[PDB]
């Protein structure tokens, strides 16, 4: 989004199509005109003529399938059904694949995901604010409804609460730069009653938001986060977000990175020799360095 | 001495450029007199209704939304199911 002054002629329709507002109109028209908006089930996908993790993998390819669209009935009708039937760990994600169906699908979306955002149990609570930042991601909006739904969520004690809230807020304001958005979840970001990987969630958000912009603040931000959090629990398995955001942060940019690894040079030879590696990397795509 | 200001309502694919005023003896319009225009329009409940500006959350009744920065041009979010009593 290229964030300009009205006093340019036909701004209103200028930061409309910037903001890709009729994006989903078009694409259900086309599709439509096309014929091809009937709801592909994942079964006849699947070609059954011949558990719950199994159900889960359906529901997210009929996600899959039926994304960018709103149209499925399988979890708008009796979603709260399945749900309900799904076991354990599985509504989070459930729910996260009806946002899918409804991305790029503002209004329709909200509405849809409303009743949902009220659900009892804190993985459907998680899995609706994740289909919120979902609905609005990619698509920019004039009044921006994501920051304010995700406004207890964005901090929340709750850890998949929080989790859902974080990464909504990262596919939103994934490519917006917005210096709101960046201080209200940096500090999210400095939590210390949140998880390791929690606290790579949020990393990861900043990281998707603030893309190739060598946000300096994110990356201090990052730096201590990472200094702050001790070496031995920080190897294990779920650190690897944090290099992530710092290779997005500065995507596309190099020479810099010097920087970035020197001061990173304290951290251990396990984690250090993978972040250095992955910020580079990623800041360095596209270029063909041999 | 009615004070009209201009808000586009956008709320499930349907949108209104409302020129509401100050209604309940306030100077400005505030959030009881969007929230009353509002459910005159559709009827969805103060409790669970959602009206979101610029990503700001709207959880105070009585704050002032002309001092928190509607001006003409400006869009708000609704949410919330239409419901028929």
């Amino acid at each position: 989004f290229l964030e300009l002054s009205e006093d340019v002629e036909e701004y209103e329709d200028l930061t409309e199509i910037m903001s890709n507002v009729q994006l989903n109109s078009n694409f259900l028209a086309l599709a439509r005109e096309l014929d091809i908006m009937e709801p592909k089930v994942p079964d006849d996908i699947y070609k059954t003529h011949l558990s719950a993790r199994m159900n889960l993998a359906s529901s997210f390819v009929n996600g899959f399938v039926n994304a960018a669209f709103g149209q499925d009935k399988l979890l708008t009708d009796d979603g709260n059904k399945w749900l309900y039937k799904n076991k354990d760990h599985g509504m989070l994600s459930a729910a996260a694949s009806l946002g899918m169906i409804l991305l790029w699908d503002v209004d329709g979306g909200l509405t849809q995901i409303d009743k949902y955002l009220y659900s009892s149990e804190d993985y459907i609570k998680s899995g609706a604010l994740l289909a919120c930042g979902i609905v609005n991601s990619g698509v920019r909006n004039e009044c921006d409804p994501a920051l304010a739904l995700l406004s207890d969520y964005v901090l929340h004690n709750s850890n998949t609460m929080r989790l859902g809230s974080i990464f909504g807020l990262g596919l939103a304001y994934a490519g917006s730069n917005r210096e709101d958005v960046l201080t209200l979840l940096l500090p999210v970001m400095g939590d210390s009653k949140s998880s390791m990987e929690v606290a790579g969630v949020t990393a990861l958000a900043c990281g998707m938001i603030a893309v190739g912009s060598c946000n300096g603040d994110v990356t201090s931000t990052i730096l201590q986060t990472i200094m702050e959090k001790s070496e031995t629990e920080l190897k294990d398995t779920y650190a690897r977000w944090l290099p992530l955001g710092l290779g997005l942060n500065h995507l596309g940019k190099g020479e810099a990175i010097e920087a970035i690894l020197a001061a990173l040079e304290v951290v251990s030879e396990p984690f250090r020799s993978f972040a250095n590696t992955l910020v580079d990397v990623c800041a360095y795509a596209g270029s063909g360095n041999v | 001495a009615a004070a009209g200001l201009t808000v586009t309502v956008t709320h499930s694919n349907e949108k209104h450029d409302l020129h509401v005023t100050s209604q309940q003896g306030s100077s400005e319009p505030v959030v009881q007199d969007l929230a009353q225009v509002v459910e005159e329009v559709i009827g969805v409940p103060q409790s669970f209704q959602k009206l979101i500006f610029k990503g700001k959350s709207l959880k105070e009744m009585e704050t002032p939304l002309s001092a928190l920065g509607i001006q003409d041009g400006c869009r708000v979010m609704l949410i919330g199911k239409k419901n028929s009593p």
